RNA sequence: CACCCUCGA
């Protein structure tokens, strides 16, 4: 899942690398 | 001196112009463009400029 | 290798979608008839649509009405989806009065004799406790797409709100051809036309309008000079 | 213009200004990218005009320390092991260590898979180094880019030029009437929209007590209530429409920090700078010739690319020498038909549609008798205030939505000498027109060269006509392969896909998360910058695209589909790349950029026509254009341009008279500007004189 | 030996450059004759010695320049350099 | 034609509309007519059409680099608010459609309307005044469509078959109309080779002679042709009577055809033929299947198998540097040469991997636009990228835009990209400044006389004869021989003269000399025109735009300045060398010259360089002093061997460049004379412009050099 | 629905068998809708007669040269394929052409059986040399459009018979283009321009009338469903 | 109108 912090729509990401720190 | 003062070094040109008391023969494209005369080129040269057109004597009835 | 006349048969897929088979057609002719019928259907089919609206508490589009969730711009967009048919061929007024709380749909409209709404369940607005909605809707009959008539060009005053009119009742038209290219004396095309409408008219009625359109139009070539 | 533009503006880094340097004092070395900009200043987002390199955008994860330098985060590598310990380093601090690129293969525990890894080293030196040498590594792949740049899908496949243009044009997007979030995204849309501040986020958790188009009241759990007011049809600094709409409904549980209402270019909290358009990549009868764009009239009929623009008009009533200007409906020698839309004060009423030239505020100013023309005085005798009404400028037209009046008589504090002030707000609903400028996210820009009817457009197998036709020739030269990829994935998002799970997971989708093996139509996906969808996975997804409602697969595994020419009917001979691309409406519309002038104001000193559309000025026939005329030999046209059409005080008037009389054009006179030149040379103690053929000086 | 000239391309510019010495001279010929024709249309109701009217048959609402340019093509004018 | 909005024309023609509204009694007086126009009453739109009728306007797009940056058009009232421009003039304006804006000017005076109608109409300005080659021609999509339908497909359906077995010849059509019907049913492909009986197209002059010959082919005479239906459709576009061309219409071929049409056929014929080509080209570019897709961007199959080699040669140098066997500064050049060969081998691996069905190959190979190097970066590899310093980075960009750049790969591409944009802005600035200087120095250079009668001309190396006997075309024929006029009778080995004096060396007229064996001509030059003020027409030559002798009064000086300053936008020697030449500076090279013809005295050492010359006739030794950091030019020594490095004993002539570099023109003047220094400047500048792909005719450069040497100094009053 | 009035059809005669037709003005964008349909109907849906196959005496397996004539077999077939003919009999009809001695073979030298009619008796076919003899049999059928010879493979008997491409359509070449015309204020209306070149069997006026009649019936099949509304 | 900013081909 992409951007699972505020309650946003579930945008699915082709991400291979995990995000250790959020923007 | 008017064609040169409008190119580069305006003050340096006008100083020399005033010292030499130079007279500008208003006969050049840049100069006539500045003062609004017809450029001495193309349709401005004296061969084409002063021309009178008159119809041949053939004419319609009315 | 001589003419047989072509036959047209209808196949019903849904209540608002039909396939038409035209056969036999000259080789290469199927695609052209599909395209000609499609172009006439998508742009020259008579329908009815809302010409203008008028909300009491508003004067222009760029405002809000107290108690409703949608602003006037969103109300007009939601009203653009309204499918309606009219028998009058002259301007006719529909009315809508509804008090909140609740949801205002296309079924809450009261159509005068001659006009009819075909999807009463369309969402229009959400009214809270303090919501009240009073709307007049002027519906005319036409074809194609005509922009919202200006008030400077019309005699309408300030309280009138013009809207874009999407008259066309047809939704989607496509076609396919099955060619018989068996290297013999008999080659021929079979056309399959696909017509889907918006419950304003049946696909057969749309195709009939297009057929009358083209018959009348092509009649111009028969007259000599 | 749109929330992203404002955000980027607030995150700008400008080299110009006091204490810094002058623009003339900036060589080719201050402007190019420096190896220390990594993770601090974006190397892409920068203007391409005379300010290139002087203005940058702060990187995403970058911050500023109390000293003033820009820090960026890095993951500390202990003993060849990636750690979640994050430390912010400055430039010089970063140079004292060596950092690995973000996309290094890492073990699930933290150990690097390959012994050699890409590493950045002091003085901007890039090389491979053993795994036992890496001290830190990058946080995220997108660590080096800006906010806007991180918003370009498949950014890794676009050259820096077209990428620069894409990021810079995203900030030029126009807020549409209704906003649609893009199918193909990057992940940055959400936080960009939220942190921009043009949405409405709930400060504290609670439930929605009462929601209206005007405001939203939230009843917290503790008992307190907070009401957020929506900004409706507000004029932005650049004329765009800032309009907030509630998303939640009455009695909806909402958590803290959730978007309860989104504004312009926003959809459920994500930046929606444009629309998802069905695109076909093919030449079409020359209407899209080199970078021109063809659009379907559907986008006009359904207000897909319609946008709202608001203009502010202003007028004041001052105290004059002969009295005081009064704003009145009573205007001399004006019919009751033009004044029909004005209230009793001379102000236009709300809701009235006004064309250019129509009166908005009727103001008359008293003029003295000694200022009247002899013909004007006679016309006054053969039959004291003059018309200074506020008229609509040329090219403006819309609905009057708001009026604001300030009166010195009514406590309103106006500048000394003003008695009344009126501001009229005019709103226009601009549909997409021939010549408006659209663009994608990859610097793929173009104007609208033709809007064909919905039936003329090349349509897919199932009858759906495409929406936009882009010429193919202007694609492979610019090196913006992104759009191509973006196109393909776009279609896969519109139709959905279903990967063959039986007999194991295929070999291409082994690296895809399990959440992607199945997708419904109109699915939302993210292609993170420098990560995200790889060409192999995209190939596979095109292989497993969902069929339509009739059960037919329209596009091939190559991504192309068979289209039918809506004008002739014959199917196009070859398959065509068809997909969905996110297209934005840029703020460069013919409705604003069109201009023409017969006559109008002239500068008092030089007596030459004014400049700019707002001043009703004329176009400047510059030096190079005079060279063009001379090269053609069009002597008479050049003289005409520089005399009767410009600053010949008597010549231009006689030209006007000769036109309205039907007579021939008179002979041009002397430019007044040259008279000024002579007087200026005299002011410097230079005796300039014009001599005739005989030698006598002439005055 | 060419398709029908349409609009402003008539008379053909190639035939026009045969009755004249250069591109530049033809301009003056056409323009001064157009001035004569305009004076004719402005002095038709008043005064004598009016300049010679349209030699050829003018089309309905044809610009004086076009009429003069066709007269040049039909070898109906002289010159004086 | 051009299409302007209604609201633009209404304001532009406001007074005219007022006049005609008050004439037709739509308005009581002219005042109320003004009010009507300002309120935009519906009567004006019907009246406006009468006003704009055949009233030309001028379209201008800044920057106005050359005179074709402004052209006249007939205005057409269009709805909307954008100007509609013809697709063929885009090249002249250098105008794309991504937000470009154009300015419109309304000529008012009758003289102004005539100047716009005759001098500035777009149809009368098809050719570039700088080079003579056409500009308003099929350029992008049009050339692609034409290259499509004029392509021979061997296996296409409907192909001609020879008579064999029980069936006679298959694929032999009696009329092109029959071929059209066959293609309509779906039997014949437009690109299939067939035999067609043509009756309205002149056959090639090759076959017209053997088939007819005695009498020219007549409209109606039939003949068989082995072409495709598409090529026949193409040959109907160009005028009747043009020899049928059975070629594949590459861009070069179309430019050649239109150039021949401009040379032979009149203006208007070309103006209409190119519009026909435009229509056909768009029609078939729509149906050429030209499309971009990720699959059509084929990466080399052995790409990894190609790349690890060069990564590995890059690894080579690291230990010849670890043990100190290579210097750190030499390593960089080594690795640069490593990867530069990579890009070439990858290009060869790309050309064969790309099929011909590939739309990118159809775009590039058809001459539409773009090079194959772009296709290497797109499909092969970006390669070595340069940092803002200048030297190539010892580490390349291995990835392709299809594969996906790494984070650092993109960041490292950005140095070069941004500096590209920056130095492009700076290059444009310097170019424009040079342009205005050149304009002012030659603004008053006008053609005032017909023929100055001077024998003075200059010798042009028409061709060079190979030792075996074959003649090699000189690469400078295009820029030095065309549009010239002769200054010496052309003589072959026989007494027959090939070209008389004063005959504009056209294309066939050059073929005459080339097939005659003569390899040198003496042509009239503006350098040699001995006129008091202006220049003669005979020495100037053919007006590159008009295709004929220049008319008296044309400001050829401004035309030359603009022709030279327009391509200055694309340069790297370089543009500063152009400035060094035009400003008469003491050059960087500062190459010495032989003040007296004689015997060379090579006295080379290592401390320094000193060279003397012993005069071949009388005189005294002439000594020089040069640094050993220069190098001797391989002078075409008397031995007839061009690779004769200057050693002692050679017989050099007076004014011969000794060591490589750039000789000081100031000394060339006081050595060889004004004529030779003029020639030196001309071809030394032309080297700079030709080594970059820019073709400027020597005429324009000579016009400037003529102004550089008009003055002399005073020794004694 | 209501009306859309003033569409007129005008003819310009270029030759005795070639005309341009202008339909003007049409609602946007009906010119494109009907133009291609009219062109295809003209080229494919007009009854005509043409030669299906032939048989030349002395040619059984060579199909290369005929002794005594200047033209080879393919050129003979080409000049015979341009022969214009009309037939009133629906079934195939056999014609003969025989001429011996030096001279010229014309289309008038053909003997048409009862029912068929040759409309170009002056078409050159071949030049006969000294002592030259040419005998050929011609099969004439009725059809429409253009059907290739390969499908006519059966019409040639395995005894010298050669099938030829059949140009059944009486029209030869049709093109069309559409321009924009502004009737009142908008410049959206379409103006259709048809260019038709036919054979001397029928005039362009009658050809266009035949195509129009066929198309009227064709769309009348759609009109006969419900019958509702559209203007005149 | 003087400077200033941001931007477009």
């Amino acid at each position: 899942s992409n951007n699972s912090v505020p309650g946003a729509p579930n945008r699915v990401s082709f991400a291979k690398l995990r995000e250790p720190l959020e923007v | 001196w008017l064609s040169a003062a409008s190119f580069q070094e305006t003050t340096r040109v006008l100083t020399d112009a005033a010292i030499n008391c130079r007279s500008d023969k208003l006969n050049g494209l840049k100069e006539n463009v500045i003062i609004g005369k017809l450029i001495p080129a193309g349709t401005g040269i004296n061969r084409y400029r002063n021309i009178a057109v008159q119809p041949t004597e053939e004419a319609r009835a009315a | 290798l001589i003419s047989q006349r072509p036959t047209l048969s209808e196949d019903v897929l849904t209540d608002n979608r039909s396939q038409f088979v035209i056969e036999p057609l000259e080789p290469g002719f199927g695609y052209t008839l599909g395209n000609s019928l499609r172009r006439t259907l998508l742009s020259s089919i008579p329908g009815a649509a809302v010409t203008s609206i008028r909300i009491d508490g508003v004067l222009h589009e760029f405002t809000t009405v107290p108690g409703v969730k949608e602003d006037v711009t969103e109300i007009i967009l939601n009203l653009k989806s309204l499918v309606v048919s009219s028998e009058e061929d002259e301007p006719v007024t529909m009315y809508l009065r509804k008090q909140g709380p609740g949801e205002v749909t296309a079924g809450d409209i009261v159509p005068p004799a001659g006009v009819t709404v075909h999807n009463p369940g369309m969402h229009i607005a959400t009214l809270n406790d303090k919501g009240k909605l009073e709307v007049e809707l002027v519906v005319e009959r036409g074809r194609g797409y005509v922009p919202a008539v200006q008030n400077r060009a019309s005699g309408a005053e300030i309280g009138r709100i013009p809207v874009d009119s999407i008259y066309s009742p047809v939704l989607k038209v496509t076609y396919k051809v099955d060619a018989t290219r068996v290297e013999q004396r008999t080659d021929f095309d079979k056309l399959i036309l696909d017509v889907e409408t918006k419950n304003s008219i049946s696909p057969r009625d749309a195709l009939a309008s297009a057929g009358k359109t083209l018959v009348e139009l092509f009649g111009l070539a028969r007259e000599l000079n | 213009n749109n929330p992203l533009s404002g955000l980027t503006h607030k995150r700008r880094l400008s080299a110009l200004g006091p204490g810094g340097l002058s623009r003339e004092r900036a060589g080719l070395e201050v402007r190019d990218v420096h190896p220390s900009h990594y993770g601090r200043m974006c190397p892409i987002e920068t203007p391409e005009g005379p300010n290139i390199g002087l203005i940058g955008s702060l990187s995403v994860y970058a911050r500023v320390n109390p000293f003033g330098f820009i820090e960026t985060p890095y993951r500390k590598v202990v003993d060849g092991v990636v750690s979640d310990e994050i430390v912010y380093l400055t430039a010089d601090e970063e140079d004292r260590h060596v950092v690995a690129q973000a996309n290094s293969p890492i073990d699930a525990d933290g150990r690097f898979v390959e012994p050699r890894v890409l590493v950045r080293r002091k003085a901007g030196e890039v090389e491979y180094v053993p795994s036992s040498e890496v001290d830190y590594m990058d946080v995220s792949p997108r660590q080096m880019v800006s906010v806007a740049t991180a918003m370009i899908p498949f950014l890794e496949h676009d050259d820096a030029n077209r990428a620069l243009m894409g990021a810079n044009m995203q900030r030029q997007a126009v807020p549409l009437v209704r906003s649609e979030a893009p199918l193909v995204g990057t992940g940055m849309e959400l936080r960009a929209a939220i942190d921009a501040g043009d949405v409405v986020v709930a400060e504290e958790s609670g439930v929605i007590e009462e929601v209206s188009a005007d405001y939203i009241t939230v009843m917290h759990d503790n008992g307190t209530r907070r009401t957020y007011r929506m900004r409706k049809f507000a004029r932005s600094n650049h004329g765009t429409c800032a309009n907030q709409c509630p998303i939640v409904d009455a009695g909806d549980r909402v958590e803290a920090g959730q978007v309860i209402a989104d504004g312009p270019c926003t959809d459920d909290g994500e930046m929606a700078l444009g629309k998802n358009l069905l695109v076909a990549i093919m030449p079409w009868e020359g209407h899209n010739y080199e970078d021109a764009i063809i659009l379907s009239n559907r986008l006009v009929e359904e207000d897909v690319l319609t946008s709202i623009h608001i203009e502010e008009h202003e007028i004041d009533a001052r105290d004059t020498k002969l009295g005081a200007e009064e704003i009145t409906r009573d205007i001399p020698n004006i019919s009751d038909e033009v004044l029909a839309d004005l209230d009793e004060r001379g102000i236009v009423r709300i809701g009235a549609e006004v064309r250019d030239g129509d009166i908005l505020v009727g103001k008359v100013t008293p003029k003295g008798e000694t200022e009247l023309t002899p013909e004007e005085r006679l016309l006054r005798a053969i039959f004291e205030v003059r018309d200074t009404s506020l008229k609509v400028p040329h090219g403006e037209s819309g609905k009057v939505i708001g009026i604001r009046v300030f009166s010195r008589e009514d406590e309103d504090e106006l500048p000394a000498g003003v008695n009344e002030l009126v501001r009229v707000y005019v709103a226009q609903k601009r549909k997409i027109s021939d010549g408006d400028k659209l663009a994608g996210r990859h610097g793929n820009k173009g104007v609208i060269g033709k809007i064909l009817p919905v039936e003329d457009m090349p349509f897919l197998a199932d009858g759906t006509p495409v929406d936009i036709i882009l010429n193919t020739h202007g694609v492979p030269r610019r090196m913006n392969i992104g759009q191509i990829l973006e196109t393909h994935l776009g279609w896969c998002a519109h139709s959905g896909w279903k990967v063959d799970a039986a007999k194991g997971v295929p070999d291409w989708a082994a690296r895809l998360p399990d959440e992607l093996l199945e997708a419904q139509p109109n699915a939302i996906v993210s292609t993170p910058v420098f990560d995200g969808a790889q060409e192999a996975e995209l190939q596979g997804l095109l292989s497993c695209t969902l069929p339509n409602r009739d059960g037919d697969v329209l596009v091939d595994a190559d991504g192309k589909a068979m289209l039918f020419d809506g004008r002739s009917g014959e199917p196009f001979p070859y398959p065509v790349t068809v997909g969905y691309m996110y297209i934005m409406k840029l703020h460069h519309l013919v409705d604003d950029k069109i201009h023409a002038r017969s006559t109008g104001p002239y500068s008092m000193i030089t007596q030459q026509p004014l400049g700019g559309k707002a001043q009703f000025g004329g176009q400047r026939f510059g030096e190079m254009e005079c060279w063009a005329m001379q090269a053609y030999g069009a002597a008479y046209t050049l003289q005409e341009l520089l005399t009767i059409k410009s600053d010949d005080t008597v010549g231009r008037v006689k030209v006007y008279e000769a036109i309205v009389k039907g007579e021939n054009i008179p002979e041009p006179g002397i430019p007044e500007s040259f008279k000024v030149l002579l007087k200026e040379l005299q002011s410097l103690c230079l005796n300039v004189e014009v001599l005739s053929s005989d030698g006598a000086a002439i005055e | 030996g060419y398709d029908t000239p349409l609009g402003i391309t008539n008379p053909p510019i190639d035939e026009l450059l045969d009755r004249v010495s250069s591109k530049y001279a033809l301009v003056i010929y056409a323009a001064k004759r157009a001035r004569q024709i305009n004076d004719y249309y402005n002095q038709l109701g008043e005064g004598i010695l009016e300049y010679v009217g349209p030699l050829v048959e003018p089309g309905l609402q044809e610009k004086p320049l076009s009429i003069a340019l066709r007269e040049i093509h039909a070898d109906l004018l002289e010159h004086t350099e | 034609q051009c299409g302007l909005p209604k609201l633009m024309a209404l304001e532009l023609f406001k007074p005219f509309v007022m006049k005609r509204l008050v004439d037709l009694n739509h308005a009581q007086n002219i005042k109320s007519a003004k009010r009507m126009v300002e309120r935009q009453r519906p009567q004006v739109w019907d009246v406006l059409e009468e006003v704009i009728a055949e009233h030309p306007v001028l379209l201008n797009r800044a920057p106005t680099l050359h005179r074709l940056g402004i052209q006249a058009f007939e205005p057409m009232l269009v709805e909307g608010k954008a100007i509609q421009l013809h697709p063929l003039v885009c090249e002249a304006f250098n105008a794309d459609f991504d937000g470009d804006q154009m300015a419109v000017h309304l000529p008012l005076s009758a003289e102004a309307q005539a100047e716009a109608r005759i001098l500035m109409l777009s149809s009368n300005n098809i050719l570039s005044p700088a080079s003579g080659r056409p500009l308003a021609m099929p350029r992008l999509d049009m050339v692609t469509g034409l290259y499509y339908l004029t392509t021979e497909v061997p296996g296409d359906t409907g192909e001609y078959q020879p008579a064999s077995g029980d069936h006679p010849e298959t694929g032999v059509y009696s009329s092109p109309a029959e071929a059209i019907m066959a293609a309509d049913r779906g039997v014949l492909s437009v690109r299939a080779k067939i035999k067609v009986r043509l009756t309205q197209l002149r056959p090639p002059v090759e076959i017209e002679a053997e088939l007819f010959g005695h009498s020219g082919w007549q409209p109606g005479d039939a003949w068989m042709a082995e072409t495709t239906l598409g090529r026949v459709m193409f040959n109907e576009l160009l005028p009747l009577g043009y020899p049928f061309v059975n070629k594949q219409m590459h861009k070069k071929v179309q430019a050649a055809i239109i150039n021949d049409l401009a040379e032979r056929y009149p203006m208007i014929v070309v103006a209409q033929t190119v519009d026909k080509l435009k229509d056909a080209g768009f029609y078939w570019a729509t149906r050429s299947g030209v499309t971009v897709s990720m699959a059509d961007v084929l990466v080399p199959p052995r790409k990894k198998e190609i790349l690890d080699h060069y990564e590995e040669r890059a690894d080579k140098v690291e230990k010849q540097f670890q043990r100190g066997a290579l210097n750190h500064d030499e390593r960089n050049e080594a690795l640069v040469e490593i990867w530069k060969e990579a890009t070439d081998e990858v290009g060869q691996a790309l050309r064969e991997h790309y099929p011909d069905d590939n739309p990118i190959i159809t775009i590039v190979d058809s001459g539409a636009t773009g090079n194959f190097t772009q296709t290497r970066t797109l499909a092969g590899m970006k390669g070595l990228v340069t940092n803002p310093k200048g030297e190539f980075i010892p580490r390349p960009v291995k990835s392709s835009f299809r594969e996906g750049l790494t984070v650092l790969e993109y960041f490292i591409n950005t140095h070069g990209a941004r500096k590209g944009l920056a130095d492009t802005a700076l290059r444009t600035a310097d170019s424009g400044y040079l342009t205005r200087r050149l304009v002012d120095v030659s603004q008053d250079v006008i053609v005032r006389e017909h023929d100055c009668q001077t024998e003075r001309g200059i010798v042009v190396e028409l061709a060079e004869r190979a030792p075996d006997g074959t003649l090699i075309r000189d690469p400078y024929i295009e820029t030095s021989a065309y549009a010239r006029t002769l200054g010496t009778d052309a003589v072959d080995e026989a007494g027959n003269v090939i070209v008389e004096r004063g005959q504009d060396l056209g294309d066939p007229e050059i073929d005459a000399l080339l097939a005659a064996g003569i390899t040198q001509v003496k042509v009239r030059s503006v350098l040699t025109c001995a006129t008091s003020t202006g220049v003669c027409a005979t020495c100037y030559g053919r007006s590159m735009a008009t295709g004929k002798l220049v008319d008296i009064g044309e400001a050829v000086g401004i035309v030359a300045a603009q022709s030279i300053g327009e391509p200055g936008t694309q340069l790297t020697g370089g543009l500063p060398r152009v400035q060094e030449l035009f400003e008469a500076r003491v050059p960087r090279g500062k190459a010495p010259i032989a003040d007296v013809t004689g015997r060379v005295r090579l006295e080379d050492g290592e401390r320094f360089y000193k060279i003397t010359i012993v005069p071949d006739d009388g005189g005294e030794e002439v000594v020089y002093d040069k640094i050993s950091k220069r190098q001797r030019l391989r002078v075409f020594k008397h031995e007839d061997g061009s690779e004769r490095v200057l050693s002692d004993g050679d017989h050099v002539e007076v004014g011969q460049q000794l060591m490589e570099g750039s000789a000081d023109p100031h000394e060339v003047l006081r050595v060889q004379g004004p004529r030779e220094v003029q020639i030196h400047l001309v071809r030394e500048v032309q080297e700079v412009y030709r080594a970059q792909g820019v073709s400027i005719h020597d005429k324009h450069i000579e016009v400037i050099v003529r102004q550089m040497l008009r003055r002399v100094t005073i020794i004694d009053s």
